[PDB]
DNA sequence: CAGTCCTTTT
DNA sequence: TGCCAAGCGCACCTAATTTCCAAAAGGACTG
RNA sequence: UAAUUUCUACUCUUGUAGAUGGAAAUUAGGUGCGCUUGGCA
């Protein structure tokens, strides 16, 4: 996910830093291994579990890359060609998507 | 007295109805066998090829005439000058007269009746002109006399394809008379020369004069431009702007040359454009020196001329040659791409940009012309780079940094090409990174594009997009290379300069390719069009009269409530013309229309009597009477007196009212008028077609004031319709043998399952053939009907597939619509294909939705999935009336004076509403008020805005644009409907803004539609015989002629100036009287402050009061003293208040500009802040103004004045919050400031509503001043000062 | 021609 | 988030203004 | 996410509600893209 830093300034904290742009990466959810030998899943996120409205007691494991694959295949978007997905995601204004 | 129901049958209104024709019996088979569709399609194509060829005749003859024209333009100039300086009726009429003189002078060249030519040329011209609008075009005579030009075999093949069928062009003939006419009509060459272009050319002369007087240096600059353009070599710049030269600017070739003197000439894209006069002027203004202000204060923009009617345009500017096929563009670009690969441009480019990392950045320069483009690309703003450069240089200066030095630095930055080392130093290393990042993207995308293979056609949008993006990428590289200043003026690194110029040259064709590809790809594909049918009958359906049935081939039938069109074709074989024999009305069959018409008496009578050849031939050498016997049961006498009466030397005829105006012979007028009418009655008594018409309803000839009044009463008597029965046998056999084509005239109101109200058009048609209408004609059937064939334009695709469920757009309410953002979700859910869990809002609506399973397959766009026969037929309503009304506005005004209780509907174009209505009673109180953004539960404003954005997006994406006029009509049809119901219910005047004083299209379109509707208003529900029914339409507006001829009144519709209708207090009439442009310095602001009498705090209320007399601060006002001598302007305590619904707001709040977006501002709070910072005592009730002034703190003065301006800003808008309120800074008589936020329904609920309200009230001003006037004449406009004075006195 | 039917007119 | 002025080229969409809304006189054809 | 002389909005209703002056000719303008010289503190 490419973001130019001189862009979407309405949602920034006003901290440009030094860099003009970032390649934000949804890391593939594959198994990697630490030095001791322990396995972990790359790209894994730990996010609060949310009950309707605003309720958060426990937390849950999320795998962004895999969930994105889920969402694209749901909507039948072709992505393994290397093509830009963003226009296709908001081409129909699906609120869930 | 008068009555509302008395607004009917005041003038004729013509309309066209449109139906489908459904062939019956073997009609379709016979049509196919005879091959008529192909034959008529072929005629249409032959017409289209031939039209340009024939047009060559007119274009040449017109230019040949126009080259010889030499007039003196002084008199016309003078008349224009008179009417401009003094705005009277007599000066107008003089201009109108002069205009018509000049037109006739131009026209005299065309018809061979000008003294400026010899008798031989005038003889040749009149001879050509005599044959321009007849079949003499198609014979070659007019082309034989015009040049030794001739036609190719193919052209002759076309010309002969209209043999025995030249009448197909009889409308074209009219269109071309409209070119050579001397009348004051837009289509005409003389009008274009006299009333369009000459004024402009005159104005240009004036501009030139005044400019070179103020600034004589310009004279030679302009001459130099002409030298650089290479036109008008034998004519000095002075002569070009002299009246005699305008005789040399009548032909297109010369007009375009003239226009390019103003306009300049472009070469290939990327090369410097040659500047014209208007650019040179603009450039000179933008220097902002002294010469600039002198020029800026004068008119500084020459006016280009409009084109000559018919003429092909020419241009000296470069035109890019077109691609012809998908295949050609793909091949070319594919080759160019391969060149770029083999040339190694991306690998060179990458190496060049690398060079920048380790080379003296002092010897790399950025073009001054690109500094801002680079800024946007690499920085937050466009001015980032400039500003950093500015601030750095300032910091480098030596000595005391004067203002002149800073000025000098600023001036240096305008022109200088900046080295890359300085740019980096000024902006930071961040800039180096942004540069490297950007070059990476551009190279990355360029590489991607050269590798990505091209499509095989451009037939699908996805393919065009592949093409577009590849060009975009390459254009990106071209743009990047063009960042660098390469010229040898700067000390550029020699290698860098050579290498850049190298790959720039290799990339340059991208421009050419980009443009050509777009110009091709954005073309609209040939869509199928309906074409006119003739069935081998040149005069098909030209007219319905019994006597013409055998020539025109069209008849009408009725049978059991259904209507049929009878077409009688000319078949390929030898067949006796079809005859129909009536029978007893008992026998089964079809009721045939017998239509009996004698057209416009004014023309037909002379055509059949006085204007006969034998009559003209007799009176040429005789004075004895001639008796006509043919088509007269008894002989009609034409005497010389009568002949000479309709055939004068003199311009006006003795019986036209124009002879009464020109002379003073009211005796001889009425005597001539009587003798002519008498003679018409003699004709009518004797002529075969009229002798049996009872004319006893006519009055005695002597009692008619104008000939028009006579002919108005006469024509209604000269049209009759009746029916007789033809037997089933005659009709069915006729169809069988192919001697008759029988079609049902059809629309959906004739469907087996029709059970609702009919279309208005259906009602007109049924009303036309109703018994009442047959007995007394209100609606007439007109001739010149047309038949069309429309081929299938879409593919059959059912809006369903198996057991699909369809979701109603509305809930069980049959009122509430499902949100656009939820529909597809709910749709997919009820068809079990959601693919995710249903949203909470969707799940809430779910219980109240309606579905319908698909039992019957209905076809999307069905009407266009198969060929259709169409039929257009014209009608006239209010046939008993004259063709145009007399003193329509006076009749309304009469009615209004006797009906002071008449309510007013104000209609306004708003900032946040397309249209806003406010209905007032006759006391200026609001009855109703609402936005018309939504009608029938549909948000048209949102739909329109979205569709407009799509169309822009399309344009940018080289995608199909499409139309929005249909959506606009959809909307305005609903609006028109609601205004019409309001007018009728209230019996009300309607008031709109005059737009002569954005989204002005939707409101202009509205104006038009509203008037056209009110010209002939029929309400479906009303019975036929009730006023407002189909046989008695309401006519509430004046007959529309043109917008040009439109005044400030069209019957019950009134136009008022928009100024001071929104930003004005509904309770007092107060308006901000100050011009904030004229308050700009510490000096101006302080004088401004000194003008107020006092500002003091009121501990009781918490408010500050600022007292102003209107007679002070005149320098800062708009010269509008209104009615009040003084105002107590109020800073309202910023306290919580509650509206009617119980929602709060903060009093006195303002919303002021930020442009980041807007900011909330609380003046009273901020004033307290200022005074407390300054330590100025105020809570005692003392005058604050001396103390702010004696202190003479400029920042305190500024703030105070900024605050005053805010308080006076009544209108406060913020799209984000949806706020758009009016809060008045002055208390009304009852001691309260208006605030729309209180949501009192007695008053304007928002700012747009306030607008409508005061639009309406300006109308009221017109109705009040009309009553007081002893005339029936409405006052001409409303000056702002009159308005303010009116409303201010009224409210207080 | 004498009649038919397209063309042109007020 | 950068627009604006003067102007040239291309694509297409939109609106305003003119004529007609005709039976019969006139005459060019065509055996 | 459909039925129309045609348009828009609809679907109890194989259809509903409202609107609807055509055809031809011409002219003017708009939106977008590209390009030119300039302007802005
Ligand atoms: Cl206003
Ligand atoms: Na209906």
């Amino acid at each position: 996910l490419h973001f130019k830093m001189n862009r979407n300034l309405s949602f920034q904290r006003g901290l440009p830093g030094f860099m003009p742009a970032w390649d934000i990466v949804f890391e593939k959810n594959e198994t990697q291994f630490d030095a001791k030998g322990t396995p972990f899943i790359a790209g894994k996120r730990i996010v609060p579990v949310i009950e309707n409205h605003r309720f958060t007691g426990r937390y849950r494991d999320l795998y962004p890359a895999n969930e994105l694959i889920a969402l694209l295949e749901e909507k039948g978007i072709v992505f393994r060609d290397g093509s830009n997905i963003l226009p296709k995601l908001l081409e129909n204004d699906d609120s869930h998507a | 007295m008068t009555q509302f129901e008395g607004f009917t049958n005041l003038y004729q209104v013509s309309k066209t109805l449109r139906f489908e024709l459904i062939p019956q019996g073997k009609t379709l088979k016979h049509i196919q066998e005879q091959g008529f569709i192909e034959e008529d399609k072929a005629r249409n194509d032959h017409y289209k090829e031939l039209k340009p060829i024939i047009d060559r005749i007119y274009k040449t003859y017109a230019d040949q005439c126009l080259q010889l024209v030499q007039l003196d333009w002084e008199n016309l100039s003078a008349a224009i000058d008179s009417y401009r300086k003094e705005k009277t009726e007599e000066t107008r009429n003089a201009l109108i007269e002069e205009q018509a003189t000049y037109r006739n002078a131009i026209h005299d060249y065309f018809i061979g009746r000008t003294d400026n030519l010899t008798d031989a040329i005038n003889k040749r011209h009149a001879e050509i002109y005599k044959g321009l609008f007849k079949a003499e075009l198609f014979n070659g005579k007019v082309l034989k006399q015009l040049g030794t030009v001739t036609t190719t075999e193919h052209e002759n093949a076309l010309l002969r394809s209209f043999d025995k069928f030249t009448t197909y062009f009889s409308g074209f003939y009219e269109n071309r008379k409209n070119v050579f006419s001397a009348e004051d009509i837009s289509t005409a060459i003389p009008h274009r020369i006299v009333q369009d272009n000459f004024p402009k050319f005159k104005e240009n002369c004036h501009i030139f004069t005044r400019l070179i007087t103020a600034v004589p240096s310009l004279r030679e600059h302009f001459e130099n431009v002409k030298k650089a353009i290479g036109i008008f070599v034998s004519t000095s710049i002075e002569e070009v702007f002299s009246f005699p030269f305008y005789n040399q600017l009548l032909t297109q070739t010369q007009i375009d040359l003239y226009n390019q003197l103003l306009g300049g000439i472009s070469r290939e894209a990327g090369t410097e454009k040659i500047k014209g006069l208007n650019e040179v002027l603009n450039l000179a203004i933008q220097k902002n020196d002294e010469t600039a202000h002198i020029i800026a204060s004068l008119p500084h923009r020459f006016i280009p001329l409009f084109k000559q009617i018919l003429s092909d345009r020419n241009t000296l500017s470069f035109i890019l040659e077109e691609f012809k096929s998908d295949e050609e563009v793909i091949q070319s670009f594919c080759k160019y791409k391969t060149l770029l690969r083999n040339e190694n441009v991306l690998e060179t480019a990458e190496a060049l940009f690398n060079e920048l990392n380790s080379i003296d950045l002092t010897h790399i320069f950025i073009s001054h012309k690109k500094l801002e483009t680079i800024s946007s690309a690499l920085c937050d703003h466009w001015d980032t780079l400039r500003n950093a450069l500015y601030e750095r240089r300032i910091s480098e200066l030596t000595g005391k940094i004067t203002k002149s030095a800073k000025e000098k630095v600023q001036r240096s930055l305008k022109h200088e090409d900046i080295n890359l080392q300085e740019i980096i130093s000024a902006a930071g290393k961040e800039l180096s990174e942004a540069f490297k990042q950007k070059t990476s993207e551009i190279l990355s995308h360029a590489h991607a594009a050269l590798d990505q293979p091209l499509p095989t056609t451009l037939k699908k949008q996805e393919e065009k997009e592949i093409l577009k993006s590849q060009l975009d990428s390459l254009l990106g590289l071209y743009h990047l290379l063009d960042w660098f200043a390469v010229d040898e003026s700067n000390e550029v690194d020699p290698e860098f300069s050579a290498r850049l110029t190298g790959i720039k040259l290799e990339m340059e064709p991208s421009l050419s390719f980009y443009n050509k590809a777009r110009n091709y790809a954005t073309k609209k594909p040939y869509s199928v069009e309906k074409f006119k049918l003739n069935f081998q009958r040149p005069t098909l359906a030209s007219g319905w009269d019994v006597n013409k049935e055998k020539n025109n081939g069209a008849i009408l039938f009725v049978k059991n409530g259904l209507y049929y069109l009878g077409i009688m074709p000319k078949q390929k074989g030898r067949y006796k013309a079809l005859s129909f024999e009536p029978t007893e009305k008992t026998s089964e069959g079809f009721d045939k229309m017998y239509y009996d018409y004698f057209p416009d008496a004014a023309k037909m009578i002379p055509k059949c009597s006085t204007q006969l050849k034998a009559v003209t031939a007799h009176f040429q050498t005789h004075t004895t009477p001639i008796l006509l016997s043919n088509n007269f049961i008894e002989p009609l006498e034409i005497t010389k007196e009568i002949y000479d009466l309709n055939n004068p030397e003199k311009e006006p005829k003795k019986f036209q009212t124009a002879y009464a105006k020109k002379t003073g012979d009211q005796k001889g007028y009425r005597e001539a008028l009587c003798k002519w009418i008498d003679f018409t009655r003699d004709f009518l008594s004797k002529y075969t077609k009229t002798t049996s018409i009872d004319l006893s309803s006519l009055r005695p000839s002597s009692q008619y004031k104008d000939l028009g009044e006579y002919y108005a009463e006469l024509n209604p008597l000269l049209y009759h319709i009746s029916f007789q029965r033809i037997a089933e046998k005659e009709i069915m056999d006729a169809v069988e043998t192919g001697k008759l084509y029988l079609f049902q005239i059809y629309n959906k109101d004739f469907a087996k399952g029709h059970h609702g109200k009919p279309n208005l058009h259906t009602l007109y048609w049924t009303g036309l053939f109703s018994p009442e209408n047959l007995a007394k004609t209100s609606i007439k059937l007109n001739g010149q009907a047309e038949l069309f064939y429309r081929p299938k334009s879409r593919m059959k695709r059912m809006a369903h597939r198996l057991g699909e469920k369809m979701l109603n757009k509305k809930l069980k309410d049959q009122k509430t619509p499902i949100p656009d953002t939820l529909y597809q979700e709910l749709y997919d859910y009820v068809n079990h294909r959601l693919s995710h869990d249903l949203s909470d809002e969707a799940r809430a609506l779910l219980p109240n939705v309606i579905t319908k399973e698909v039992s019957h397959e209905i076809i999307k766009d069905r009407r266009f999935t198969s060929d259709k026969f169409l039929f257009h037929v014209p009608i006239t309503l209010n046939y008993q009336a004259a063709n145009s009304p007399s003193k329509f506005n006076q009749r309304v005004n009469a009615y209004l004076k006797e009906h002071p209780e008449t309510p007013i509907i104000g209609i306004d174009r708003g900032e946040r509403n397309l249209i806003y209505i406010t209905v007032i009673d006759s006391t200026g109180k609001i009855l109703e008020q609402r936005s018309l953004n939504t009608i029938q539960q549909f948000d048209y404003q949102k739909k329109l805005d979205n569709r407009e954005k799509e169309r822009v997006a399309a344009r940018q994406a080289w995608s199909v644009v499409g139309t929005i006029k249909d959506l606009k009509q959809g909307y305005l049809s609903q609006v028109i409907h609601e205004i019409v119901d309001l007018m009728i219910h209230y019996q009300a005047v309607v008031v709109l803004e005059n737009l002569n004083f954005a989204e002005k299209a939707v409101y202009q379109q509205f104006e038009k539609m509203l008037i056209d509707k009110l010209n002939c208003l029929v309400l479906k529900d009303y019975p036929a015989e009730k006023v407002g029914g189909v046989l008695n339409p309401y006519q509430l507006t004046d007959q529309f002629t043109s917008f040009a001829k439109m005044g400030t009144q069209s019957g019950f519709l009134f136009y008022v100036p928009a100024p001071y209708t929104s930003k004005i207090d509904p309770l007092t009439g107060f308006v901000d009287p100050f011009v904030w442009k004229t308050i700009k310095n510490h000096e101006s602001r302080k004088h401004f402050l000194e003008g107020f009498d006092f500002l003091h705090y009121d501990v009781k209320t918490g408010d500050f009061i600022l007292h102003f007399k209107m007679n002070r601060n005149l320098s800062f006002q708009r010269g509008l003293p209104g009615f009040m001598p003084a105002w107590d302007i109020v800073f309202e305590k910023n306290e919580t208040q509650f509206d009617a619904k119980g929602t709060p707001f903060i009093a006195g709040k303002r919303i002021v500009p930020v442009i980041e977006r807007y900011r909330d501002l609380y003046p009273a709070n901020e004033l307290i802040a200022l005074l407390e910072e300054k330590g100025i005592v105020f809570r005692d009730g003392s005058n604050i103004l001396p103390k702010l002034l004696e202190n003479d703190d400029s920042h305190a003065i500024d703030t105070m004045v900024a605050l005053i301006r805010s308080v006076l800003q009544m209108r406060n808008s913020n799209a984000a919050t949806g706020e758009d309120y009016i809060n008045s800074p002055v208390r009304d008589l009852n001691g309260v400031c208006f605030d729309s936020r209180f949501q009192n329904p007695e008053w304007p609920m928002d700012a747009d509503a306030n607008g409508a309200y005061h639009i309406a009230l300006k109308g009221q001003l017109l109705l009040n001043h009309l009553k007081e006037s002893k005339d029936l004449k409405l006052q001409n406009g409303i000056s702002n000062q009159d308005w303010l004075a009116y409303i201010q006195e009224l409210r207080n």
